[PDB]
């Protein structure tokens, strides 16, 4: 899950944003 | 971007960094 998530789905910012934990 | 995405080490270095030495680390899958 979200891991692999930013692992794959190009992780930039916008994943931190919404990532933030 | 630098758009290589992100796992382990870099993933958990990234956020953590931005907004993840907040909760951020141990990040399972």
């Amino acid at each position: 899950g979200i891991v692999e998530q930013c692992c794959t789905s190009i992780c930039s910012l916008y994943q931190l944003e919404n990532y933030c934990n | 971007f630098v758009n290589q995405h992100l796992c382990g080490s870099h993933l958990v270095e990234a956020l953590y960094l931005v907004c993840g030495e907040r909760g951020f680390y141990t990040p399972k899958t």
